[PDB]
RNA sequence: ACGGGGAAUCAGGGUUCGAUUCCGGAGAGGGAGCCUGAGAAACGGCUACCACAUCCAAGGAAGGCAGCAGGCGCGCAAAUUACCCACUCCCGACCCGGGGAGGUAGUGACGAAAAAUAACAAUACAGGACUCUUUCGAGGCCCUGUAAUUGGAAUGAGUCCACUUUAAAUCCUUUAACGAGGAUCCAUUGGAGGGCAAGUCUGGUGCCAGCAGCCGCGGUAAUUCCAGCUCCAAUAGCGUAUAUUAAAGUUGCUGCAGUUAAAAAGCUCGUAGUUGGAUCUUGGGAGCGGCCGUCCCCUGCUCGGCGCCGGCCCGAAGCGUUUACUUUGAAAAAAUUAGAGUGUUCAAAGCAGGCCGCCUGGAUACCGCAGCUAGGAAUAAUGGAAUAGGACCGCGGUUCUAUUUUGUUGGUUUUCGGAACUGAGGCCAUGAUUAAGAGGGACGGCCGGGGGCAUUCGUAUUGCGCCGCUAGAGGUGAAAUUCUUGGACCGGCGCAAGACGGACCAGAGCGAAAGCAUUUGCCAAGAAUGUUUUCAUUAAUCAAGAACGAAAGUCGGAGGUUCGAAGACGAUCAGAUACCGUCGUAGUUCCGACCAUAAACGAUGCCGACCGGCGAUGCGGCGGCGUUAUUCCCAUGACCCGCCGGGCAGCUUCCGGGAAACCAAAGUCUUUGGGUUCCGGGGGGAGUAUGGUUGCAAAGCUGAAACUUAAAGGAAUUGACGGAAGGGCACCACC
RNA sequence: GAAGACGGUCGAACUUGACUAUCUAGAGGAAGUAAAAGUCGUAACAAGGUUUCCGUAGGUGAACCUGCGGAAGGAUCAUUA
């Protein structure tokens, strides 16, 4: 059954990317996909989207630029102490001039290079570049 | 996907967006109420209730019209039956399938069946002692079940 | 891995476990059968005494006539047919003569046409087959 | 297998080692018992026993090197029966004695650090700068390289006086003297087909000898053997065997695989295990820099200091959903590792050192997990009030209890504090998030070779009887066995039994799979759709355990039509225990009980999400011109044209993947993490041996090793080949 | 206050038998693997001359053959109202 929702929103959103779509829906919605997304597009990667309320949980429908070359969830959200965060962003993202593991911390769900200077680790969520 | 069936099914009944009441619907909470007090006397599950209501009186949802759903509605003034009404119709079930496969050792699908019924209950009975509605001493055995109707 | 749960740190660590068992490298070093049944009882080297000089028949394609000795290795009693390396070194072998003896390369594995010899013959009598082969020490008798 | 500190390897993860100098433990040939003492179950103490062994006037006595040397033995495998308490410390009554602890030498290519084996010139020579020449050649002012050419200048290997060193010596350092041209004061070890750096040289051998980790070389021009010359590589080292690490993403957490290469349980249920939907605080107040940035605040009630006419602002205690997580703090032997300083002459090291008595060092980091501490509260679990024994309030009742209290001293119950039992009222906006394109259950009209029980039908087959007419019939590539004038085969009417359900019948349906097809009835069951019904996370997958499970096979009945393992023949054949033919027992069928396996196959686990197009079909629903039937409108069927969901499928596409064949899944994978079960690790040996277990048996489930091996295998291409299919040519083919 | 004895206690050891962990001897049997050229065939690969293969039976000098059900990894993705 359906047990990571956020695996399934960035998945849904790559898959998306990927075939050249200018929007995408996500058709279940969690608070957590919604902190993920607004981090995705502070840094630009993602255009501005919104979110459908229904009664039960949401929908949200994302507009896509072509920056976003992937997206994705780490499924378990293991445990990142400030001293494993660069082993994390060395064998997880492309490069280090860009992409952003998102991390969530008591601080806030945010990015790897916040995490840094608010000096705060917590259980990493995804990635994406 | 079904529990016991490969079945892919999307036969779901789908609520509107707003919770809000229609206008036409003339009947106040209290009378709803009154209607699902007669109808409960006259020996109907909540399930029965709920058809019953929307078909002849035009009441979409108990749980719109008033605050609360019908088995609460039942329970509070103590019209609710003992032990609930889809573990009974389990059970209703069980006790039928049981009763056919007395003569019909043959019917090896039935017994089959059973066991998938049988498992349905189980599975429930559980549900139901971690929200303490069934007493922890209660487990459905299948020679004790004919006196459970 | 084909269970990516936080909390199945012991059934990936037991099936890991499990299924090293089903390595060859692995289940060799791990069990006493290939220590025991090992002629050498897990040493490098051994010191066995000639009992017969022995002409091996090379394999199917190539057709020489490899000159190992027949070896009772002191430690264990055991039989082993050891080759004698470079051209005419046979020559220096006296029955009954007590020879230091090798692997031949493959960690108890045969090697190249000699079929079943796993061992070849390092010294003769405490001296070196080499040096009596490059002619630097001679043979005390 | 003494544990640990640690060691090797090393992208990140890891893997292996740790007997071994520090910590802790244990034992003194094996067990056992105990004396003394603060401390021992002590063994350089004692007492037995066991094993072993010494001396003996044969009565007796003595023994414990897994202390330092040394010996035997065992082995592939490991040093002197040396000097010394001077250093380091320890013991004692002790500045004084003693210490195989320890130190110093000896042996020492375990290993680590530095580092000789020549440098320089003049010449012949050769290559490269320049005036110059078509080419040659000239010059060398500039270079660079090689010749047992020649020439001095060198400095230590060694030899060796002396000092220094030191307990006394040694080595090192210092330093007189000797000490080098073939600098004979002589560099090896392995290679030179490919991998892999370097000869297609010469002489020998001729599938021999041998080489060769693997592929291979060797049968008369050997690039591979045996040598010569030559060249390469590392170099005072280099080769070999074996364990082990990387390479191995060939154990895969990071990170492998499972249609066909090895691999998904026959199928489903199912408990622990693992994973689990959404949802419960936000806006602004205070301040700065040039609309955006960085800060302080958005819980409450006993003891005193920035103060005030009993309390207001604030300081310090103590109660405060509970955990994981993250950040900080305490604490955590050194030695090792990282690492700061520092010219051991450099370096490995060391912990020292520096300055014309003074100054300075002996830092610091890391120390998984568990434990302790204090901030943060996102993520994940858990919680609280739903027959109200629910908060927050003040009140009235009842059992036991600090005394401030009668000027100091005789009897009390009280307010007061403080804790239990309990009655009413008000007050709380009084308490139940939603109803998942999760799931169960109810309801509705359907749907289906779904299952069971019964009933019913249909030819056909075989047998039997009767009637007819005739000699053949069966059977085969050809025959024969078999039947047959006692009438077979054939034709007609019946009868009986037992199998089986043709055609309709489909890339159609149903079922968990195995499986399921005459009619009709009963019986329970089921998916799908429909739903403004209900419960409200009940879920996904699953060690244990369990149900069903083709055919064959086993046991006890019943029945035996056909077909037919075995067998009897008859052919073919060289043989033919086979293919072909005629008989034919078990069996095939039914009932009860086993058995639990199949290429049980989609060779493809289940659940969920997403990512193309197309026309079909099956089930349900919904909508739409028209035609047809119940004709008398309806409304239902039958077509027709769409849409939606669910299913079995098909075609198509550079979605993407894949070794490809191919797959809308086998895709969404180095841009590697949605959940979870089973399971593979080169080919054989082998699904074997062995042990267990289930079975009456046959067998099933679990299941090795030795040993053997350089491949076995997958997909695709080209060719050859076919006792496959089609087309074409030829009087070396036919007509 | 010595020997010594009774009793207890710890308990080495010894005798007897069984259970049993490893190693070793074994008439004979029955396998497997490895050889350059043994014998009988020709089961398999071409429709391999009876398509092959799976399960399960029985049989036979041997590869094998046959029954029953299954598979295509078939030699047919198709066969016409």
């Amino acid at each position: 059954v359906r047990m990571n929702v956020l695996a399934d929103a960035l998945k849904s959103i790559n898959n998306a990317e990927k075939r050249g779509k200018r929007q995408v829906l996500i058709r279940p919605c969690s608070k957590v996909i919604v902190r993920f997304l607004t981090v995705m597009m502070k840094h630009g990667y993602i255009g501005e989207f919104e979110i459908i309320d229904d009664h039960r949980a949401g929908k949200i429908v994302v507009n896509l630029t072509g920056r976003l070359n992937k997206c994705g969830v780490i499924s378990p959200r293991f445990d990142v102490q400030l001293k494993d965060l660069e082993k994390w962003q060395n064998n997880l993202l492309p490069s280090r001039q860009f992409g952003f593991i998102v991390l969530t911390t008591s601080a806030g769900i945010m990015d790897h290079e916040e995490a840094r200077r608010k000096h705060t680790g917590g259980k990493i969520l995804g990635f994406f570049f | 996907g079904r529990m016991h069936a490969p079945g892919k099914g999307l036969s779901q009944s789908a609520l509107p967006y707003r919770r809000s009441v229609p206008t036409w619907l003339k009947l106040t909470s209290d009378d709803v109420k009154e209607q699902i007090y007669k109808l409960a006397k006259k020996g109907l599950t909540p399930s029965q209730i709920g058809v019953i209501l929307r078909d002849s009186h035009g009441v979409a949802q108990v749980r719109f019209v008033t605050g609360n759903k019908i088995l609460r509605i039942l329970k509070s003034k103590g019209l609710a039956p003992d032990l609930p009404e889809d573990l009974y119709h389990l059970i209703k079930k069980a006790v039928a399938v049981r009763k056919h496969l007395e003569r019909n050792r043959k019917d090896k699908d039935a017994k089959f069946r059973l066991i998938l019924i049988e498992s349905r209950i189980h599975r429930l009975a559980r549900y139901y002692k971690t929200k303490r509605v069934l007493p922890p001493n209660w487990k459905y055995e299948s020679s004790t079940a004919s006196a459970l109707v | 891995g084909k269970c990516r749960g936080l909390r199945t740190a012991r059934k990936l660590r037991s099936h890991r476990r499990d299924q090293k068992w089903h390595d060859k490298q692995y289940k060799k070093a791990h069990l006493g059968t290939a220590l025991k049944a090992n002629p050498f009882g897990g040493a490098s080297h051994a010191k066995g005494i000639v009992l017969e000089k022995v002409g091996v028949e090379a394999k199917q394609p190539n057709s020489a006539i490899r000159k190992c000795v027949r070896v009772q290795l002191i430690k264990n009693g055991k039989k082993i047919t050891a080759f004698v390396p470079n051209d005419g070194c046979l020559n220096f072998i006296e029955e009954n003569d007590e020879v230091l003896v090798a692997g031949f390369g493959r960690k108890g594995h045969a090697v190249g046409d000699i079929p079943g010899v796993r061992f070849k013959v390092v010294k003769v009598a405490n001296v070196s087959l080499l040096a009596l082969y490059k002619g630097k020490k001679e043979r005390p008798r």
